[PDB]
RNA sequence: CCCGGCGAGGGGAGUGAAAAAGAACCUGAAACCGUGUACGUACAAGCAGUGGGAGCACGCUUAGGCGUGUGACUGCGUACC
RNA sequence: GUAACGGGGCUAAACCAUGCACCGAAGCUGCGGCAGCGACGCUUAUGCGUUGUUGGGUAGGGGAGCGUUCUGUAAGCCUG
């Protein structure tokens, strides 16, 4: 059985989030949680919250027994960007991009 | 004797040139004016 | 056993019960064809002939189908001289089935 | 809340430089 | 009266980009680069359609030379003898026989040598 | 109803012909960015293709063999306006 | 940086004279296909046959076409 949780419009660049994503691709959830517990990155918190939500979804809606789940799929996409202005010397102006991302995690008893 | 059965006489409806519409037409890219000079300019020429 | 003959300005090497592709022949799809000229016959011993056309050898075959080959493309181009041109082509052919090789 | 708006500024530049000697001067 | 170029342009661009599959990098993604790539491929195909025949005749001659020297005579004298004996077998068939039939080729060599001497 | 900060975002349930019509809402192309599968790649020198060509994978086939994808090695070859 | 045979190498694989073979181009020939221009016949008009010959191309001249959006034929025809 497949269960999905998502986080959309997360405030972080996708390149920075992809580094944490592949640390847990294909692991059992029990060890993935404690791996995410001891990485000193901002994105680890977001990924951990998404993973816990997915586990809760799988346990409540569909069948139980979180003791046999694995991380089957996980990927990060790019969301919309916000544009701002930063002044530079001699009266020039520059464009600043504030990038976001979407996070998807799939867990499965199989 | 129908509105979709009439046709003009042959050799009576020649087409007309269209300049600057590709290589195959034989008239693209300067459309028959040659290279630079007074006569190739827009509005160029000499009196009678 | 195999033999050598020439049909379309080219030469071929065939044996019994084998299908060949030739240039177009003006022959109906059903009937058979004859090839009087033969340059060589071989089975254990080689009846090859000094003068061409081994004297009493013929090859029997009948036509299977006509058709056209796959399309090829012709492109001509000249650098910075305002010129290019294109064209297509398919080639007719005929298939025959070898039925009998007589020494 | 959760609705964002902005604008732009395009005054470009105001040249007048190359205070060093000419490249292949007189 | 007013005509929009929306659909025809897309059709042409897709037509060009379809026959650029497998090319490396931007040569299979971007229209400007793909067009030049396709034109150059056409020119190369036209030229190689003629180079092919030269290459194959060269290969046939090399194989025939090897076999003839195996039987004790060089290529030039071999085909001179075959001409003097009035044999019309061409080089493709000769190379095929040399590879696939060692006895018929020896018979041909004997005949050419007899005619030459 | 459940996870979460009495969040933001999700997963169910329900409405509807349709929610991949959910308010960032008809249809939704391209550049650009990802995950998965097959093949190639760590002794090899250049407009990156074209002619020749093993091996591997998949599908059909009654062998015969075809079709699709990839492409070791090799001849020729200095973009466009 | 060998650096004044393209290299390897060569005492003939160098030079002179004579001779016979072979290789070698999109040239020529063989096989299949297309188009232009003539001449001669048939239709005795479109056209259809017999042949002969031609088909590299910028500036430029001449001749035939494809596709797009609107009006008529359209209260027709296609389409939940």
């Amino acid at each position: 059985m497949e269960t999905i949780a998502k986080h959309r419009h997360a405030r972080s660049s996708a390149q920075k989030v992809r580094l944490v994503a592949d640390l847990i691709r294909g692991k059992k959830v029990s060890q993935a949680l404690d791996i995410l517990t001891y990485t000193n990155k901002k994105a680890a918190v977001l990924v951990k919250k998404v993973l816990e939500s997915a586990i809760a979804n799988a346990e409540h809606n569909d069948g139980a027994d979180i003791d046999d789940l694995k991380v089957t799929k996980i990927f990060v996409d790019e969301g919309p960007s916000m544009k701002r202005i930063m002044p530079r010397a001699k009266g020039r102006a520059d464009r600043i991009l504030k990038r976001t991302s979407h996070i998807t995690v799939v867990v499965s008893d199989r | 004797m129908r509105l979709n059965t009439l046709s003009p006489a042959e050799g009576s409806k020649k087409a007309g040139k269209r300049l600057g519409r590709g290589i195959g037409s034989g008239l693209g890219k300067t459309g028959g004016r040659g290279h630079k000079g007074q006569k190739s300019r827009s509005g160029g020429g000499v009196r009678r | 056993m195999y033999a050598v003959f020439q049909s379309g300005g080219k030469q071929h090497r065939v044996s019994e019960g084998q299908t060949v592709r030739l240039e177009k022949l003006d022959i109906a799809t059903g009937e058979t064809v004859e090839f009087a000229e033969v340059l060589m016959i071989a089975n254990g011993e080689e009846v090859k002939i000094g003068v061409p056309f081994v004297d009493g050898g013929v090859i029997k075959a009948e036509v299977v189908a006509h058709g056209r080959g796959e399309k090829v493309k012709i492109v001509k181009f000249r650098r910075r001289k305002h010129y290019r041109k294109q064209q297509g082509h398919r080639q007719w052919f005929t298939d025959v089935k070898i039925t009998g090789i007589s020494a | 809340v959760a609705v964002t708006v902005y604008e732009a500024w395009r005054q470009l530049g105001y040249k007048g430089s190359w205070w060093w000697p000419r490249i292949r001067g007189p | 009266a007013r005509v929009k170029r929306g659909v025809i342009a897309r059709a042409r661009h897709k037509k060009i980009l379809k026959q650029a599959k497998g090319y490396y990098g931007a040569r299979s993604r971007v229209y400007r680069v793909a067009f030049q790539a396709v034109i150059k491929a056409g020119q190369y195909a036209y030229r190689d359609r003629r180079q092919r025949k030269r290459q194959f005749r060269q290969l046939w001659i090399a194989r025939i030379n090897a076999a003839a020297r195996q039987n004790g005579i060089s290529y030039s004298k071999f085909i001179n003898g075959l001409k003097k004996a009035s044999v019309e077998i061409d080089r493709k068939i000769l190379a095929d026989i040399a590879v696939f039939d060692k006895v018929a080729f020896t018979a041909l060599v004997e005949k050419a040598k007899a005619a030459l001497a």
